[PDB]
RNA sequence: UGGAGAGUUUGAUCCUGGCUCAGGGUGAACGCUGGCGGCGUGCCUAAGACAUGCAAGUCGUGCGGGCCGCGGGGUUUUACUCCGUGGUCAGCGGCGGACGGGUGAGUAACGCGUGGGUGACCUACCCGGAAGAGGGGGACAACCCGGGGAAACUCGGGCUAAUCCCCCAUGUGGACCCGCCCCUUGGGGUGUGUCCAAAGGGCUUUGCCCGCUUCCGGAUGGGCCCGCGUCCCAUCAGCUAGUUGGUGGGGUAAUGGCCCACCAAGGCGACGACGGGUAGCCGGUCUGAGAGGAUGGCCGGCCACAGGGGCACUGAGACACGGGCCCCACUCCUACGGGAGGCAGCAGUUAGGAAUCUUCCGCAAUGGGCGCAAGCCUGACGGAGCGACGCCGCUUGGAGGAAGAAGCCCUUCGGGGUGUAAACUCCUGAACCCGGGACGAAACCCCCGAGGAGGGGACUGACGGUACCGGGGUAAUAGCGCCGGCCAACUCCGUGCCAGCAGCCGCGGUAAUACGGAGGGCGCGAGCGUUACCCGGAUUCACUGGGCGUAAAGGGCGUGUAGGCGGCCUGGGGCGUCCCAUGUG
RNA sequence: AGCCUACGGGCAGGCGCCGAGGGUAGGGCCCGUGACUGGGGCGAAGUCGUAACAAGGUAGCUGUACCGGAAGGUGCGGCUGGA
């Protein structure tokens, strides 16, 4: 009840609230294969203190705004930015797509 | 409200009516709360009515709403009958 | 409406003697013994190669020719026998021979199956105390299977009763030739029952 | 097609009189009031807070304005008064708010 | 506890490979045919248009009055009008009209499903608990007068009642600013100040009851939010100004860019954003060995809509199918100023279509609304009607009866076949006639008790003289498909690549078991076939369970991004994985 | 500036915001259709040659380029599915 999950933050530069992305495995309907699969969250930070590459833990929460509602609830551990570069390189290559 | 009231089954001409809880505004044969008993309008076997007075007695008391037909089937299983 | 009309053309066809008819079929002919080749033009012709189907096919309306009982009814059994665990084939065989009509004729009361339904849809027969006219019923174990109280009396029923007497029938038939009573002791069984049809062809058949 | 139903209808509109009547009066008054509170008379201000949270309580009885949503009023109403009355004058007549 | 395949590429073979068929299923329709009954089911198309009738009201125990009855009169007596009572018509007032009933248009969405959250919320009537009702005042319909209008309706003037509206008081308690305490999102407790209550009616009248006011709790219902699951196109690759977030405010029962001012410059996307296309979703249903595939009509749950499109009002609850307003289209009335209407409720009509029903009975039952009750209303519902449309039961007889009638068919002219088949004999007795005849119906209500528990007493059946029981009792419809191989079933004649058949392979050009008729046969049977659609077979989108040297298929070759995958040993965590219990399902 | 009023205020009315829809203009997608035209498929007989299957009577095929009534020919390089 109240879900909770882990990810890490992947965006700071709103006011007071940080975007978290966090992954989540489960095996393939039809194939079995354990696949994986992520999501973005806003979340709120009601002092920023939560910056880009923390782990963290976001908890289900009353509606904040039109996209946030999870807080954030604890920082798991901080500096991981290898993780943020793998989302942001995985969004670099969007750009080698276009035409 | 919520009413105890008897909810129609069975094929035609042989009805097979079924004691329950349920809001007045459902619709009769409807989604109900939760069955109670059941009752065999026309006795064609020995336990042609039967009642979960354990219930029966929470229901009333919390609140709920037999009607006077199931007032006479609950009466008969023996609720009221306090000694 | 059951069959109706020439029977013992059957007799010829599935090359079997089928016991349907009373006298007759065990005089010099079940129409056999005299033309036990098949009906129509031919029959008396150099016989072909039959099919695989040909087999399971009339192994299958053997049984059914036997009881004479209809193809919707036939069907709607041998897949209630197969719901049912035991061995769908003698299983089958079974809900046959708990079939009402069948009773009364196993149990002497009628000179054929045939006859046997006729008493019983005229109502001339009774289970546990109680007029019965379908011929569909099954009869259960431990049932009276008695005639009708006005029946009693009957030039038939008294007729074939009587010429029944003596003569042990069905080792789970129990025949009570004093007060024309008779009783489903149990579920007939796999030898207690002879009939000229391999069951387990029939089931082939029904895989199609 | 004579159902009276418009019974009902005949009454609706009975109805919505008394009810924006009833309204307006306190849009009014609370106006009226808050006006006087930035202004800086707080000896009729007040007197004028009293009037508003009793018509709204008044009419809160009936079926117009009702729930919490009379709280709601008197909330942001008589806290509108406290801050304006704040801005220098000290709270005057002791009706309405407490010290 | 469940798994079958065949035909067709060649002179022949093996393999590859497509096509086709046998099966099951249907809200079906069409052809031919058609006896009985029970339970079911029946506009899938034009969310096109609808004549008529009926579908939501009820309370005189909230209040005044109009009309009409019956009982009484009134003041010493009379005008009369007063009283009592019953009905009736509207009005004021209360509760219900948001349920029930219909439809799939729209919606690709927290719509639905599933599991959770709500310290961010509401909840009429019902139940439990705590407390309270003193006093005063007002208005508007009905009614009366006048006037406008064809009508619908309407303007003005004048009285009046109340459980209608309003002021004052008591404040159990509650609401709000502020402080403190506790807890931690707006949860709970407390202090000072301010603010808020109420309606009477009935009877067996000093007593009981229906009702009213405030607060807390319960039950039921519901709003909002979240995880995950839910269609085709990538020949849609980029998308975005309320756009993403912040502060303050608006609005709501409540959170939130739901709306607003100011600020920051963000939010989303190959894990498929954006766009287009299609679609109500589910429990379930059909098929399949299963895994899968397909599907959402009947029933139940949720949603959405009520000719199209907006909007708010009343209310606990609505943007409200049979309420209100505006615009658009259609219908109708008109005296041209103006006015009325909404079947996707039940029947029925019309258009469309291959195709989908009775303008029936009844509130007796169940359920719903209102009422102290009596009772009232209820096309919800319970029944009946029509349609082989589906499922199931069932009839057209049963036993005897010739080395075998007649007729027809074949013939090696000896005979063979239909064939125990028919006739005939006997036996039973669908239909029909007569008698009897329900269950469903005990509670509301009435006395005993106390108006409780308990006991006792009485009323009510549409279906229906129906089911069913008993007595009498007549032998009493049979079709349709197929017979070359798949595939059960063969001969005669006619026809001569003609007429025609055909699901695939193929048949017919004088000798056809394939065309047409006949005889016979096979298969089903009140049905049989046909067309359409879905799964199957199809192991042919292959997870189960396929392949790529030559049969369709390895990229012309490298480098490398994301992704996917990864050696031996020791320890920590316990996400995947696994076991148990429990909740839900 | 009308109405009500216990004079505190209310109603009506007015203005504005948004606003159904309508109008004008310009873009996007999709559908129907259009003289004429391009190729594709099928059909009793057709006309012209004979490229391919055997050295197919110049081994064939292929990417490309130019040419020719037509298959096709030839140049350059490639393949053997030719010797
Ligand atoms: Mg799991
Ligand atoms: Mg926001
Ligand atoms: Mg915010
Ligand atoms: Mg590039
Ligand atoms: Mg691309
Ligand atoms: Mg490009
Ligand atoms: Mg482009
Ligand atoms: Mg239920
Ligand atoms: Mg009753
Ligand atoms: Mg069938
Ligand atoms: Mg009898
Ligand atoms: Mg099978
Ligand atoms: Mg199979
Ligand atoms: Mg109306
Ligand atoms: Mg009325
Ligand atoms: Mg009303
Ligand atoms: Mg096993
Ligand atoms: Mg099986
Ligand atoms: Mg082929
Ligand atoms: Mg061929
Ligand atoms: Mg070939
Ligand atoms: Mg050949
Ligand atoms: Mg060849
Ligand atoms: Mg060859
Ligand atoms: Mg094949
Ligand atoms: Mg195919
Ligand atoms: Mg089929
Ligand atoms: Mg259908
Ligand atoms: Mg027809
Ligand atoms: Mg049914
Ligand atoms: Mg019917
Ligand atoms: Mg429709
Ligand atoms: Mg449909
Ligand atoms: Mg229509
Ligand atoms: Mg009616
Ligand atoms: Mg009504
Ligand atoms: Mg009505
Ligand atoms: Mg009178
Ligand atoms: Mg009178
Ligand atoms: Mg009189
Ligand atoms: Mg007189
Ligand atoms: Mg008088
Ligand atoms: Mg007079
Ligand atoms: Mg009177
Ligand atoms: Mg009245
Ligand atoms: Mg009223
Ligand atoms: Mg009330
Ligand atoms: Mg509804
Ligand atoms: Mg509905
Ligand atoms: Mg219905
Ligand atoms: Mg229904
Ligand atoms: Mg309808
Ligand atoms: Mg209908
Ligand atoms: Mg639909
Ligand atoms: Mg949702
Ligand atoms: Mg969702
Ligand atoms: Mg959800
Ligand atoms: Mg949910
Ligand atoms: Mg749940
Ligand atoms: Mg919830
Ligand atoms: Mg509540
Ligand atoms: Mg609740
Ligand atoms: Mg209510
Ligand atoms: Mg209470
Ligand atoms: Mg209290
Ligand atoms: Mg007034
Ligand atoms: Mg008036
Ligand atoms: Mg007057
Ligand atoms: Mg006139
Ligand atoms: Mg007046
Ligand atoms: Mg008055
Ligand atoms: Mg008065
Ligand atoms: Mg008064
Ligand atoms: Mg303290
Ligand atoms: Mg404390
Ligand atoms: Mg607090
Ligand atoms: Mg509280
Ligand atoms: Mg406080
Ligand atoms: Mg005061
Ligand atoms: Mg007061
Ligand atoms: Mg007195
Ligand atoms: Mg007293
Ligand atoms: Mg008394
Ligand atoms: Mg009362
Ligand atoms: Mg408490
Ligand atoms: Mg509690
Ligand atoms: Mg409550
Ligand atoms: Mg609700
Ligand atoms: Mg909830
Ligand atoms: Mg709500
Ligand atoms: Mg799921
Ligand atoms: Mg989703
Ligand atoms: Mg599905
Ligand atoms: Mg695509
Ligand atoms: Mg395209
Ligand atoms: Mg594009
Ligand atoms: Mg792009
Ligand atoms: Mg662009
Ligand atoms: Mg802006
Ligand atoms: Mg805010
Ligand atoms: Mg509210
Ligand atoms: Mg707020
Ligand atoms: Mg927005
Ligand atoms: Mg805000
Ligand atoms: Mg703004
Ligand atoms: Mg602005
Ligand atoms: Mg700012
Ligand atoms: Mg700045
Ligand atoms: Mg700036
Ligand atoms: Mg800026
Ligand atoms: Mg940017
Ligand atoms: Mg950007
Ligand atoms: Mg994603
Ligand atoms: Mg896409
Ligand atoms: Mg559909
Ligand atoms: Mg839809
Ligand atoms: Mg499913
Ligand atoms: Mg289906
Ligand atoms: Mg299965
Ligand atoms: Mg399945
Ligand atoms: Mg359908
Ligand atoms: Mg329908
Ligand atoms: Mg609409
Ligand atoms: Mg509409
Ligand atoms: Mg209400
Ligand atoms: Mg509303
Ligand atoms: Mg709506
Ligand atoms: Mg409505
Ligand atoms: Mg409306
Ligand atoms: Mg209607
Ligand atoms: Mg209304
Ligand atoms: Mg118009
Ligand atoms: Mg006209
Ligand atoms: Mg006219
Ligand atoms: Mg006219
Ligand atoms: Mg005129
Ligand atoms: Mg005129
Ligand atoms: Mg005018
Ligand atoms: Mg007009
Ligand atoms: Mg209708
Ligand atoms: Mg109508
Ligand atoms: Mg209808
Ligand atoms: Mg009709
Ligand atoms: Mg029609
Ligand atoms: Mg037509
Ligand atoms: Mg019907
Ligand atoms: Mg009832
Ligand atoms: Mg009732
Ligand atoms: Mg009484
Ligand atoms: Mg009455
Ligand atoms: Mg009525
Ligand atoms: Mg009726
Ligand atoms: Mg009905
Ligand atoms: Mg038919
Ligand atoms: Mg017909
Ligand atoms: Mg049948
Ligand atoms: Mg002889
Ligand atoms: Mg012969
Ligand atoms: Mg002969
Ligand atoms: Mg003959
Ligand atoms: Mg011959
Ligand atoms: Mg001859
Ligand atoms: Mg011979
Ligand atoms: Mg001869
Ligand atoms: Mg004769
Ligand atoms: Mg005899
Ligand atoms: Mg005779
Ligand atoms: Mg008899
Ligand atoms: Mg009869
Ligand atoms: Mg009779
Ligand atoms: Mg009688
Ligand atoms: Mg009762
Ligand atoms: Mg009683
Ligand atoms: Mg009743
Ligand atoms: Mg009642
Ligand atoms: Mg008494
Ligand atoms: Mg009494
Ligand atoms: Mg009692
Ligand atoms: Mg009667
Ligand atoms: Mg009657
Ligand atoms: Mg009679
Ligand atoms: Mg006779
Ligand atoms: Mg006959
Ligand atoms: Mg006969
Ligand atoms: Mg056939
Ligand atoms: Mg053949
Ligand atoms: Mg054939
Ligand atoms: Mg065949
Ligand atoms: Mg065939
Ligand atoms: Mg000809
Ligand atoms: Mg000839
Ligand atoms: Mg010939
Ligand atoms: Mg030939
Ligand atoms: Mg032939
Ligand atoms: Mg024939
Ligand atoms: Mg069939
Ligand atoms: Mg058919
Ligand atoms: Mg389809
Ligand atoms: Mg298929
Ligand atoms: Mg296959
Ligand atoms: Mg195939
Ligand atoms: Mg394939
Ligand atoms: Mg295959
Ligand atoms: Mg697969
Ligand atoms: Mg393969
Ligand atoms: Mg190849
Ligand atoms: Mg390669
Ligand atoms: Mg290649
Ligand atoms: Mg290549
Ligand atoms: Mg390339
Ligand atoms: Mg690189
Ligand atoms: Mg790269
Ligand atoms: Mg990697
Ligand atoms: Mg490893
Ligand atoms: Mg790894
Ligand atoms: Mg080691
Ligand atoms: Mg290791
Ligand atoms: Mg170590
Ligand atoms: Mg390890
Ligand atoms: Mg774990
Ligand atoms: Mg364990
Ligand atoms: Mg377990
Ligand atoms: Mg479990
Ligand atoms: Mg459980
Ligand atoms: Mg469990
Ligand atoms: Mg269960
Ligand atoms: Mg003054
Ligand atoms: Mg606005
Ligand atoms: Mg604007
Ligand atoms: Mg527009
Ligand atoms: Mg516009
Ligand atoms: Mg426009
Ligand atoms: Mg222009
Ligand atoms: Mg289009
Ligand atoms: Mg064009
Ligand atoms: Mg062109
Ligand atoms: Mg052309
Ligand atoms: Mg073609
Ligand atoms: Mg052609
Ligand atoms: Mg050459
Ligand atoms: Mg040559
Ligand atoms: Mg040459
Ligand atoms: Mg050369
Ligand atoms: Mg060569
Ligand atoms: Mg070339
Ligand atoms: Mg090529
Ligand atoms: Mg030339
Ligand atoms: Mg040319
Ligand atoms: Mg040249
Ligand atoms: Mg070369
Ligand atoms: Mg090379
Ligand atoms: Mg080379
Ligand atoms: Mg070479
Ligand atoms: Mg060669
Ligand atoms: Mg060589
Ligand atoms: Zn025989």
């Amino acid at each position: 009840p109240k879900k909770v999950l882990t990810g890490v933050v992947v965006s700071d530069k709103m006011q007071k609230t940080v975007t978290v992305l966090v992954e989540r495995q489960f095996p393939h309907p039809l194939y079995g294969k354990v696949i994986k699969r992520s999501k973005k969250y806003l979340a709120h930070d009601p002092e920023e203190k939560y910056k880009l590459g923390d782990v963290v833990e976001i908890i289900e929460s009353r509606p904040i705004s039109k996209r946030k509602r999870f807080r954030v609830l604890r920082l798991v551990e901080s500096g991981r930015m290898d993780l943020v570069e793998k989302y942001l390189i995985r969004r670099q290559n969007y750009q080698s797509l276009s035409k | 409200m919520v009413k105890i009231r008897l909810a129609r089954f069975g094929s035609k001409h042989n009805p097979h009516y079924r004691i329950v809880v349920t809001d007045a505004r459902r619709k009769r044969d409807g989604k109900y709360i939760e069955k109670i008993g059941y009752y065999d309008p026309r006795k064609t076997t020995p336990d042609w009515l039967k009642v979960d007075v354990e219930r029966a007695r929470y229901w009333l008391s919390v609140g709920a709403q037999p009607t006077d037909t199931a007032r006479r089937l609950l009466r008969q299983a023996g609720v009221f009958r306090q000694e | 409406g059951r069959y109706i009309g020439p029977v013992c053309r059957l007799c010829r066809r599935e090359g079997v003697k089928l016991y349907l008819k009373g006298e007759r079929c065990y005089s010099p002919k079940c129409a056999m013994e005299r033309r036990p080749y098949p009906p129509g033009q031919h029959g008396q012709k150099r016989a072909r190669r039959p099919s695989d189907y040909a087999v399971r096919l009339r192994e299958k309306q053997k049984l059914r020719r036997i009881y004479g009982i209809s193809e919707r009814q036939f069907r709607n059994l041998f897949e209630e026998a197969s719901k049912k665990k035991g061995v769908t084939g003698s299983v089958f065989l079974g809900l046959l021979e708990s079939r009402l009509d069948n009773v009364v004729y196993r149990l002497g009361f009628a000179v054929s199956r045939r006859q046997a339904r006729q008493l019983v849809r005229h109502g001339h027969i009774t289970v546990n105390g109680r007029r019965v006219d379908l011929p569909s019923y099954r009869v259960r174990p431990g049932d009276e299977i008695a005639v009708a109280e006005k029946s009693r009396n009957l030039e038939l029923i008294r007729q074939n009763l009587e010429a029944m007497k003596g003569r042990k029938v069905g080792p789970w038939l129990s025949l009570d030739v004093e007060g024309m009573k008779g009783k489903f002791l149990r579920l007939p069984d796999r030898e207690d029952l002879a009939l000229p049809v391999n069951e387990q062809l029939v089931i082939e058949f029904y895989s199609r | 097609r004579n159902l009276s139903a418009l019974k009902r209808h005949r009454q609706s509109l009975k109805r919505r009189l008394r009810n924006k009547a009833k309204k307006s009066a306190i849009k009014t008054l609370s106006k009226k009031a808050v006006q006087l509170a930035q202004e800086g008379k707080a000896e009729e201000a007040l007197k004028i807070m009293r009037k508003a949270e009793s018509l709204i309580d008044k009419a809160a009885k009936g079926s117009t304005l009702h729930k919490n949503a009379a709280a709601r009023r008197k909330s942001r109403l008589m806290r509108k008064v406290r801050q304006l009355l704040e801005a220098a004058g000290a709270p005057l007549i002791g009706g309405g708010l407490s010290a």
